[PDB]
């Protein structure tokens, strides 16, 4: 009986929409590259009020 | 295409398949699939059935012997036709009967063991058969005409993961090494093809107390091989000398370049090789995945490689010297076929 | 054996479906979009604080929302509350259980949970009355240890288990409202969204299912990887996630294309994954590993920005702040390292 | 002519040798935190004798063996003599603390980690300490240890240890016999426990050796470099005439490259020598 | 008021400081045990005599039983390393059955071979001795065919005086606990050990002998750090 759940969980995966991967990885890579000017993680030491130096 | 047939005598039963070098990469492995043709013409055993074995030898103490009916439908399986089979079918006429061998991961790859002069009259070693036979029974004995056998092999290659650099050293030993003596052999890459040389980098220091002479690299072959119960083999694959210029206080920095060959290792009793179809020249033995670094459980025939580095002291007297006093380190490699 | 076999056709079926789904997104990789980006400066942080408090290992660990408060759980029977600014303590915390594999932040600051091999995922109450930290309302808890436990918000949290099944608990009745079931082997971590609305949860099983919170179907699963999952985090978009694995690759997916995007290796790293966060934009995939470092890949060069050190053991939990002020390590060496 | 010659260059040999084993010993433990232990605090401590004696004796003392006239005074004359004492009678007496300490951690292997904590290993190494002070630059720089040299002491050149009978066997037994017999005791103990150990391997597990190998580094290459020199001591105080001043300082000598050798008996384990290695870049 | 609060959250740092090194003076004097077992093995007597503390001769142990083990063995083995030891409960009646005999193997090989309990040391106890021979002394199952193994393990030449016994008690009795004993010397680490040890129903004793192979557990690391050993 567990694959009667197995496919109903494959169900719900099986009428998905999903997009390309083209326009998917170019929506990712742009939008969070243009929000990426905060990160102190990279670009070190923005100023010296790094908080943790 | 050039499916490989087999033509069983008495003009009967003969047997299609297609590639015969069925790969297993690191697990799971292509099924042995086919079609058998069988001439309803005489019935008079009303049953076909076909076999594959994984028979060892130097009888056939056997590994895993599966069976298979084929002239009735067997309608308990549903294998779908495959794509060699579907053309098979319509090229072979109306008694094109398929026939498939799906094996789990059970015996492990087919290594010749290499014959001795004046000692060889059939292979040595890990093989796998197919039989095929016409039988109303189960386990009578055919033999005779229609019994057609297909020697089939089984071979990894090399994984898509160069692996890190092999490295190791060691540090003192009985009245040899006492003042610091320590060596940082290292190795280049883990996977190697064959008859590509293979480098090694030296980094002893001998800052001791008593000279060092020279050094003797060599390659090993761990040949874990057995059947009943277990044992372990280990035979030299190549080996390659040194100069005798070490001092105290000197750090030799030298590397060395070591090609494994068959040309030489030809009178070598027991040296693993690779599946052998017909009493063929066939090359060295490739390096198997030990139960996918997980298990380390086998029941066949287990080939592994490592080399060595040896250095020799030249003790001097009275003075504790004559004990164990040599310094060696092992670095392990898988030598694959490249895919 | 109809209905078995019946059903095995369906699943091949539908398995050639989903794959045909996930190839059909094919019109590039990651490789012709990896040009006109300036590689990264090569990234070597350098250790700010060393949180020297803890006397066993350290698993877990979470950032408050104020950027500020870390928690961390170790196998002491602690659970300290640090500032990382002060590299102080704020609340340490016995345990009714030694062991336990997570910890928590509340996303207001109130609350700090916990859990382990004891089944109980244990809230404490940091605003007290007048005195020490109680233990709130401890969780019911599942047919297996808890692995991970993170806050949708003080009044409603997840919990992952061994026991193959996440749920979503609540904690005003301690009862759980649904749970999540559908793996295989145990659920080692999981990982909110910034939309707080849908979770993912990588298992023993290596396939990383996404959860929707509402009614609890498993929308999609990101399967790919050969090992077990064994840390997740969501793409600060909310949009994407990088999954760890035993077989230490830190293969990324995307909701929306429904399939792997890279696989991070270096041919060299042996080791697994036990953590992975990423940077306020993603771009500093981060890592852990079972080699007592922590390489910082790039979320689309897939070349490591520098490689962390100092922790002798496996570095197993990994953070950043909600602000991306800074990334956090811990081991097993019961140091916690603040890596700027 | 060559002998002074020869000298000149093995005595800076060997003051480069031991002082830069100690100093890398001890940036070993200062670099990696995991170098940090209980029993590493006592490695520390020993380092650090054997090591200021590195700058401050050996160079000192090299000197006056190739230009037997000390021109640094009459007052350093006997700051250095104190500092000897000192930099020897610790290295001897945290040689027996680290020996008791193993000794501990072999009889008393559940009391161990709660009796010898960092507070405890704090106390016992300053009180170690302070006890090779109070017996180094007490007596000699308060002139507690002295007829044929009294002339000599009046000379602003000659610094010639002319200690007297009551603080050379003092000295002899504070500094050297005692820890001496404290380390014998100590490492039979260990050996015995050593033997009961293998015999139940080979009983239990079974289809001298060992303890030797170990036990002779550690516990004969400090009585070879010591023993004979602090048993020349007595010799030589107990009846002149015996022993010689060459033969004295060659004794002495032959002692003082223990200190430099420690590192290396100390410290051969894998855990200090990843560090170690670390260092090299 | 930055100062006094400054000053606050320091104060309150000493306080868990101390609160914290009291903590670590206790914790450092109770070392942690491992009770593992087979389900229905025979951990039910070994577990009263799942926190389990108790202290013998001024020494305290507290041995944790794992809980259900339903499957994927090391997930919760990655948290059970800063142990000293791995009580580990064998069934030494359950020759003839599945072969429990031969899973109880396959799971002492799998807690052996760990990366992260290569280290840790396990004694073993096999339990159910009084059923053992109870099961050998009418032998209806054959004595150990099920695990066909014994062929040439007879007389392992370890005398056993042990009064009361049967030779074929005794044989099988090596027998079984050579199988955990090549194993142990399969991995020639040096740091853990085997410790292979007989129980029973009634044994009132062990609460004295896994003192006694703790403390040998302590001095074998404690000498293997010294290079004595
Ligand atoms: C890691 O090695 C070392 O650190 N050993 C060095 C070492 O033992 N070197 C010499 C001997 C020596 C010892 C003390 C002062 C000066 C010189 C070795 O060249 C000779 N030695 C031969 C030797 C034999 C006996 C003894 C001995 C005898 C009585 C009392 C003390 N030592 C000394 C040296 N060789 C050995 O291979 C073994 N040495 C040893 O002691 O063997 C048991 C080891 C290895 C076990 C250390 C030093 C301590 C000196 C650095
Ligand atoms: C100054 C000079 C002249 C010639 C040769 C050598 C030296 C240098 C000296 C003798 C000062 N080294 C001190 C020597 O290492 C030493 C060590 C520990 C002791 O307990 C004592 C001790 O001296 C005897 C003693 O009474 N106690």
């Amino acid at each position: 009986a567990q694959a009667r759940k197995l496919v109903e969980q494959l169900k719900m995966e099986a009428n998905i929409d999903r997009i390309k991967v083209s326009k998917a990885a170019a929506d990712l890579m742009a939008y969070c590259e243009a929000h990426a000017k905060e990160d102190p993680l990279l670009t070190p030491v923005p100023a010296s009020e790094n908080p943790f130096r | 295409t050039r499916v490989f047939k087999k033509a069983s005598p008495n003009g009967k039963l003969t047997v299609y398949l297609g590639k015969r070098d069925f790969v297993d990469h690191i697990d799971l492995v292509d099924p042995v699939d086919g079609v058998v043709l069988v001439d309803p013409e005489y019935l008079k055993e009303r049953r076909v059935y076909v076999t594959l074995t994984c028979a060892f030898r130097y009888f056939r103490k056997d590994l895993f012997v599966a069976n298979v009916q084929s002239f009735p439908p067997a309608p308990e399986d549903k294998k779908p036709l495959t794509r060699l089979q579907e053309r098979l079918i319509k090229k072979l006429g109306e008694h094109a009967y398929p026939f498939t061998f799906e094996i789990p991961p059970n015996l492990p790859c087919s290594v010749t063991l290499q014959p001795g002069p004046e000692d060889t009259g059939k292979a040595c070693g890990v093989d796998y058969e197919v039989k095929a036979f016409c039988a109303e029974n189960l386990e009578e004995k055919i033999h005779k005409r229609n019994s057609v056998r297909l020697v089939i092999r089984k071979v990894q290659y090399a994984p898509e993961r160069p692996g890190p650099q092999p490295t190791a050293e060691t540090t003192r030993q009985f009245l040899m090494s006492d003042k610091p003596l320590h060596l940082e052999a290292s190795l280049d890459k883990e996977i190697y093809y064959h008859g590509e040389p293979i480098s090694v980098n030296v980094h002893v220091t001998n800052n001791t107390n008593k000279t060092v002479k020279k050094i003797k690299i060599s390659v090993r072959q761990y040949a874990d091989i057995c059947l009943f119960n277990t044992a372990q083999y280990k035979c030299p694959v190549a080996m390659e000398e040194a100069d005798d210029t070490v001092a105290p206080s000197s750090t030799f920095c030298k590397v060395y370049t070591l090609t494994p060959f068959l040309a030489n290792n030809r009178e070598k009793r027991g040296l693993a090789l690779d599946g052998k179809l017909k009493h063929e020249d066939t090359n060295l033995a490739s390096s198997t995945l030990l139960r996918e670094g997980a298990n380390r459980e086998i029941l066949g025939i287990i080939v592994s490689y490592k080399v060595k580095v040896k250095l020799v002291v030249s003790r001097g007297g009275l003075l504790g010297d004559l004990a164990s006093s040599d310094v060696a380190v092992e670095l392990p490699f898988t030598l694959m076929h490249p895919k | 054996q109809s209905e078995l076999d019946q059903l095995r056709q369906e699943a091949e079926q539908l398995k050639n479906q989903i794959r045909d789904a996930r190839k059909a997104c094919a019109d590039a990789t990651l490789s012709q979009i990896t040009n006109n980006i300036d590689p990264v400066g090569r990234i070597q942080m350098r250790t700010r604080r060393t949180l020297r408090g803890h006397l066993a290992k350290i698993y877990a660990m979470h950032w408050g929302t104020d950027s500020r408060l870390l928690v961390s759980a170790s196998q002491d029977g602690k659970l300290i509350i640090w500032d990382s600014y002060t590299t102080n303590k704020v609340h340490a915390i016995p345990l009714r259980s030694s062991w336990v594999m997570t910890c928590a932040y509340a996303p207001s600051g109130n609350y700090v949970a916990c859990g382990g091999l004891d089944n109980i995922c244990s809230i404490y109450n940091l605003k007290t009355r007048e005195g020490n930290v109680r233990v709130s309302r401890e969780l019911a808890g599942h047919t297996g240890y808890l692995s991970c436990c993170r806050f949708l918000d003080d009044n409603q949290i997840v919990t992952s288990s061994g026991d193959t099944t996440c749920a979503l608990w609540d904690i005003e009745t301690g009862q759980q409202t649904t749970t999540f079931t559908g793996h295989t082997g145990d659920v080692m971590s999981l990982s909110l969204a910034p939309d707080t609305r849908l979770f993912v949860s990588g298992a023993c099983d290596a396939s990383a299912k996404l959860w929707d919170v509402r009614e609890g179907m498993c929308r999609q699963t990101f399967t790919g990887h050969e090992s077990d999952i064994n840390a997740i985090c969501f793409f600060p978009n909310g949009n994407a996630f990088a999954t760890g694995s035993d077989d230490a690759t830190c293969r990324l997916f995307d909701l929306r294309a429904d399939q792997e995007l890279m696989t991070y290796s270096h041919d060299n790293i042996i080791c697994g994954i036990t953590s992975v966060s990423f940077s306020k934009s993603g771009r500093l995939l981060l890592a852990g590993y079972d080699d007592f470092n922590c390489n910082v890949w790039d979320a689309l060069k897939a070349d490591r920005a520098g490689v962390l050190a100092g922790h002798d053991n496996r570095v197993s939990c990994l953070g950043v702040t909600d602000d991306g002020m800074a990334v956090a390590t811990g081991s097993w060496d019961s140091f916690l390292k603040i890596w700027n | 002519e060559v002998w002074v010659v020869g000298m000149g260059i093995v005595m800076s040999l060997i003051v480069l040798a031991i002082v830069f084993g100690n100093v890398l010993v001890i940036t070993a433990i200062a670099k990696f935190e995991r170098l940090q232990t209980v029993t590493n605090y006592f490695i520390t401590s020993l380092a650090c004798a054997d090591l200021v004696m590195g700058l401050a004796v050996v160079p000192f003392g090299a000197a006056h063996i190739l230009m037997k006239m000390w021109t640094f005074g009459n007052f350093w004359c006997e700051f250095w003599t104190s500092i000897d004492v000192l930099c020897v009678t610790a290295s001897i007496e945290t040689l027996c603390v680290i020996a008791v300490d193993r000794y501990f951690a072999i009889t008393s292997p559940f009391k161990y980690q709660s009796l010898l904590t960092k507070n405890k290993a704090r106390v016992i190494i300053l009180m170690v300490w302070i006890v090779s002070g109070l017996t180094s630059f007490l007596p000699i720089q308060m002139h507690w240890y002295r007829q044929e040299a009294i002339n000599c002491y009046a000379n602003e050149t000659c610094c010639d240890f002319f200690t007297n009978q009551a603080y050379a066997i003092a000295s002899s037994i504070v500094s050297f016999y005692v820890p001496l017999v404290i380390m014998v005791f100590v490492y039979s103990r260990v050996f015995q426990e050593a033997k009961r150990q293998l015999q139940k391997i080979d009983k239990s597990e079974g289809r001298e050796h060992k303890a030797l190998r170990t036990l002779s580094v550690i516990m004969g290459t400090f009585t070879l470099c010591w023993l004979p020199f602090f048993i020349v001591n007595i010799v030589h105080v107990i009846q002149d005439n015996l022993i010689r001043k060459e033969v004295y300082i060659l004794l002495n000598w032959i002692g003082y490259v223990n200190s430099g050798f420690n590192p290396l008996i100390y410290c051969r384990s894998p855990d200090f020598r990843i560090a170690f290695q670390e260092l090299l870049c | 008021d930055q100062r006094n609060e400054e000053k606050a959250q320091r104060e309150a740092n000493k306080k868990i400081e101390k609160q914290l090194q009291k903590d670590k003076q206790v914790y450092r004097a109770t070392h942690r045990l491992l009770l593992l077992g087979a389900g229905e093995s025979g951990k039910s007597t070994i577990v009263k005599q799942f926190e389990t503390k108790f202290q013998v001769d001024k020494v305290n142990f507290h041995m944790f039983d794992v809980g259900g083990q339903r499957d994927e063995r090391r997930k919760w083995i990655q948290c059970f390393n800063d142990v000293t030891a791995i009580i580990f409960v064998v069934a030494s009646s359950s020759y003839n059955m599945t072969n429990r005999l031969q899973e109880a193997l396959n799971l002492f090989k799998s807690i052996w071979n760990n990366r992260w309990l290569r280290t840790i040391s396990v004694i073993l106890f096999l339990n159910k001795q009084d059923l053992l021979a109870e099961k050998v002394l009418a032998g209806k199952s054959k004595i150990e065919d099920y695990f066909p193994e014994f062929a040439r393990y007879t007389t392992p030449e370890d005398a056993t005086p042990e009064p009361g016994e049967d030779p074929r008690v005794t044989r099988a009795k090596y027998f079984i606990r050579d199988e955990f004993l090549r194993i142990s010397t399969a991995s020639g680490d040096g740091r853990h050990y085997c410790y292979p040890h007989f129980t029973c129903a009634v044994d009132t004793e062990n609460i004295r002998r896994v003192f006694n192979d703790c403390r040998d557990i302590i001095q074998r690391m404690h000498l293997r750090q010294y290079e004595l050993l």
